[PDB]
RNA sequence: GACGGAAGGGCACCACCAGGAGUGGAGCCUGCGGCUUAAUUUGACUCAACACGGGGAAACUCACCAGGUCCAGACACAAUAAGGAUUGACAGAUUGAGAGCUCUUUCUUGAUUUUGUGGGUGGUGGUGCAUGGCCGUUCUUAGUUGGUGGAGUGAUUUGUCUGCUUAAUUGCGAUAACGAACGAGACCUUAACCUACUAAAUAGGGUUGCUGGCACUUGCCGGUUGACUCUUCUUAGAGGGACUAUCGGUUUCAAGCCGAUGGAAGUUUGAGGCAAUAACAGGUCUGUGAUGCCCUUAGACGUUCUGGGCCGCACGCGCGCUACACUGACGGAGCCAGCGAGUACAACCUUGGCCGAGAGGUCUGGGUAAUCUUGUGAAACUCCGUCGUGCUGGGGAUAGAGCAUUGUAAUUAUUGCUCUUCAACGAGGAAUUCCUAGUAAGCGCAAGUCAUCAGCUUGCGUUGAUUACGUCCCUGCCCUUUGUACACACC
């Protein structure tokens, strides 16, 4: 009919972490309910976004830094699936601030 | 409408021009943030950087 | 102030299709997006609209917003010559 | 270096005060009370509580102690 | 399409930027506080927060429908793709930002300045907040300028706890002489805050004993 | 209050001892004078101006100068109102000039406009002594405040202190104050530990297939995403863990400090982020469609092109780099990092193959990235050799010539490479900076600017000491007691 099991990967993006670990979890037990071919929520080193800036606008005073970084957290979550069933899991638990991002087939 | 009114702008500070103020003075075009120096202070939270250490 | 009589009905055209105008603070740039024109001749076209009612305008980054006015809509309807039960975005471009 | 401030060693008398029975000499039992009973916010400030009242604990079995 | 991830995360940081830029700019008299930003599939949600709900409806699509198009144009998107939605801000008094766009607007107005202040304080008072700090620099009366300073209740100013319980607001004010500057900060109830912690981190709180009559030789209940 | 060429007590490697590493000397980069200049644009002058304005300027930038071009002169009211308002203009002289800049011209253009008067708008013009915001500094020092109560007729004061403690108004204490708040602390980020969880062909292993080389017995090193499984190293979620714990001294037997012991961790566990009250005529109107007022506003201080200038040198000083060698130099060879960064509308990072002594070309790729550059096989280093202490093979400045590269443009060498040239300096006077542990110092690498340029900058690793673990002698700050005819406060 349409079950043909293929080769799913789901990145997953953000720059809040409690967000990003709420959403793994209800991957996970989406494919829980769906019990299927799984590999776990593999979790990518966070990149952290560097900025150097002198303080002053003007320039004079005694030379003073700013260090401005924006943690990334990216992950990734490997699925064996027909593909409806990955877009029915992925079109809900959606929460805003994490980028939900499908690969979809080998 | 002249017959010319531009010279080779491609390259340099010349072509590099902030998206708030205009600034060719302290720009900040890493990321392609292109938000001159002060600016970017005063707007840091909104982009989403933030000042950990 | 020195239009091509075309190019500002082609504007006209634009601003009566949207409603809206977003244009560049960009002199010196020879075409502007949707409109088949210079962005000065645009900007500067919408600046004299403002300058006697007509338009709403808007800066933030180098970058002109332009609205319209119920005055600057009649004054569309008088030069372009559109009858009425048509477009813009001011009396319901549709339903949102 | 160390010393203790306002906010842990008064913290630390008022626990005392409070639980003498059941908040007992060696530290992880009473890091353990601490948790149980007071709304600690974080953790290490609970901790140094806990060591306070232990050093507390200890001092009260040589005689009494003022406050 | 094909953008490297960082980059895309960067831009629409920046993007959301603008946007509370142009709000700012735009919904000043409506009394613009917050934007949220929902990229969902097919369709970007814009929810914005402002004082004036009705002002910013307009004839029931047509501001918004105008702000929408403005967008369309700005970041280039489809008729269709771009959604907005205007809020009530629960507590006006809660929001600093709120409080600055009205102390600006009286300053317009023309009122007494320390009066102003005062108002403000106590609006803030009322809206149940820690702590209110208003301070107002600038020339008023006089050429020599400075800045006053109008204050109420509790107010932290070290530590990680500021980002999380104090909201601050910064707005300045044109008048024919000169620019004054609003700086308006709220001390948020740390007891309600919805997320997040619940308290200061130093505060400590112990709970009391229960009654005791214990000892009254042995005896066994039996089942 | 402020100050004192008054007396006491603190604190600090922006103080000093105990030392280290030095700068100041030298050649050079590069700031700032001064001079010079058509211009060599300016801002800032003790800490808190001086490799600072993210200010590494070939034009752009650009604010300066020699020149040209344009209207981006809103709108309001009027004179022409088409027999034209007015736009456009190749050829050469015109002009730096395939600038109709115009003057030769006589073909177009169609009421957009132009000529004046109201009125503006733009200005890296002016004033930071009219302001905002931001920042810097008093000060990251330990300081600051109100509610009661006490003392004063009162301004005020006590709380906020004799001591001892601490990095700290941190505490223990003493007590007309008692209990509080801000600051300190707590916090948060990070760096340390986790054979305990939760995981992985975008991390690493194990066995085992096939397979390459070995000794040749089973055994040793390999190549392959062929299987199966694992998570110690890896990443990163949730936790835990240290609280000066245990013991010993010492101290009103206090707060604490000192010494063992265990431990990943015993300097606030290491480093930061944040940081009060009150202020400064500190710095920015050269970040702003932040901005008052003033100037200016079509021979414009708006602009826009074109060339030059910011970089000029009798000379002062300010960060730095290179060095004055034998703990080296030069050749081989050995050969190990951590932060990073990286393009589809562009031209990012760029392995691998060929061409070239280089620099570089070239073809092909791989990568929007824990996947490819990249194990960034980086320097300093270690191993064996050539010279052995002579301005010598130390050292590298000026130079001369060529070959490359970026860009429209390299003289006033942009820079990269090749040969040659071989200058000053045998460790630097008067001075004076920085520093107490994975620190000082050595050494690279990295992003920042960047089309191109690193002697600069934020980071990062790599190698890794010497010496205090203290004191007010100097210096600055703070407090107490005093004096004051000062309170615009000793200028
Ligand atoms: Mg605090
Ligand atoms: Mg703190
Ligand atoms: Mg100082
Ligand atoms: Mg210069
Ligand atoms: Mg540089
Ligand atoms: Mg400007
Ligand atoms: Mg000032
Ligand atoms: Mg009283
Ligand atoms: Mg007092
Ligand atoms: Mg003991
Ligand atoms: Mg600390
Ligand atoms: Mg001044
Ligand atoms: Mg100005
Ligand atoms: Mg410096
Ligand atoms: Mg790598
Ligand atoms: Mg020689
Ligand atoms: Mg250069």
């Amino acid at each position: 009919q349409e079950v043909v099991i293929h080769k799913i990967r789901i990145n997953l993006t953000s720059t809040k972490v409690k967000q990003l670990e709420n959403v793994s979890a209800n991957i996970i037990k989406n494919a829980e309910t769906f019990k299927l071919v799984k590999k776990g929520p593999v979790r990518l080193p966070t990149k952290v976004l560097k900025i150097s800036t002198r303080k002053t606008p003007n320039g004079e005073g005694s030379k003073t830094w700013d260090t401005y970084e924006m943690r990334i957290h990216k992950r990734y979550i490997d699925l064996e699936a027909p593909a409806h069933i990955v877009k029915r899991i992925t079109q809900i638990t959606i929460e805003p601030g994490v980028d939900v991002e499908v690969i979809i087939a080998a | 409408e002249n017959v010319w009114y531009s010279h080779p702008r491609k390259f340099g500070k010349g072509s590099r021009q902030c998206r708030i103020s205009g600034s060719h003075s302290g720009l900040i075009r890493k990321y392609g943030l292109n938000i001159d120096r002060q600016s970017f202070r005063e707007k840091a939270n909104d982009i989403g950087f933030y000042k950990y250490r | 102030m020195l239009i091509p009589k075309e190019d500002r009905k082609k504007i006209y055209q634009h601003l009566f299709q949207e409603g809206v105008l977003v244009a560049k603070k960009d002199f010196n740039q020879p075409k502007h997006e949707e409109i088949d024109t210079k962005n000065l001749f645009v900007i500067k076209a919408l600046q004299s609209l403002t300058s006697k009612g007509f338009v709403k305008t808007q800066f933030s980054w180098q970058y002109y917003y332009y609205t319209l006015t119920e005055e600057g809509v009649v004054y569309l309807r008088e030069y372009l010559n559109l009858p009425e039960h048509i477009f813009p975005a001011t009396y319901l471009a549709g339903q949102s | 270096g160390r010393v203790r401030t306002k906010t842990v060693k008064r913290a630390s008398k008022a626990l005392i005060e409070k639980y003498y029975p059941k908040l007992t000499m060696d530290f992880q039992t009473n890091k353990r009370l601490c948790d149980e009973i007071a709304t600690i916010q974080s953790k290490r400030l609970r901790n140094k509580i806990a060591g306070y009242t232990t050093h507390l604990m200890k001092r009260i079995q040589k005689g009494p102690v003022r406050g | 399409a094909i953008i490297s991830k960082k980059r895309k995360l960067v831009a629409d940081g920046v993007f959301y930027a603008e946007l509370n830029e142009f709000f700012t700019r735009e919904l000043a008299e409506e009394g613009y506080s917050g934007v949220e930003v929902r990229v969902t599939p097919t369709k970007t949600e814009i929810i914005i927060r402002a004082t004036k709900v009705q002002d910013v409806v307009g004839e029931n699509g047509r501001r918004i429908n105008e702000l929408t198009l403005l967008i369309e144009k700005r970041f280039k998107y489809k008729r269709g793709t771009i959604a907005l939605y205007a809020e009530r801000v629960h507590d006006r008094g809660l929001s600093a930002v709120a409080q600055a766009e009205s102390m600006k607007f009286k300053l317009l107005n023309g009122l007494a300045i320390r009066r102003a202040a005062y108002g403000v304080v106590r609006y803030v008072m009322e809206s149940g907040a820690k702590g209110c700090e208003v301070v107002i620099s600038g020339k008023l009366r006089a050429a020599r300028a400075k800045s006053m300073k109008f204050a109420d209740g509790f107010l932290i100013h070290s530590g990680q706890p500021v980002n999380d319980f104090i909201e601050t607001a910064t707005r300045h004010v044109l008048l024919r002489q000169g620019v004054l500057g609003i700086k308006v900060k709220i001390m948020k109830d740390p007891s309600r805050n919805t997320s997040g912690p619940k308290a200061l981190p130093d505060a400590v709180t112990i709970i009391e004993p229960k009654e005791e009559e214990p000892v009254l030789e042995p005896s066994v209940k039996d089942y």
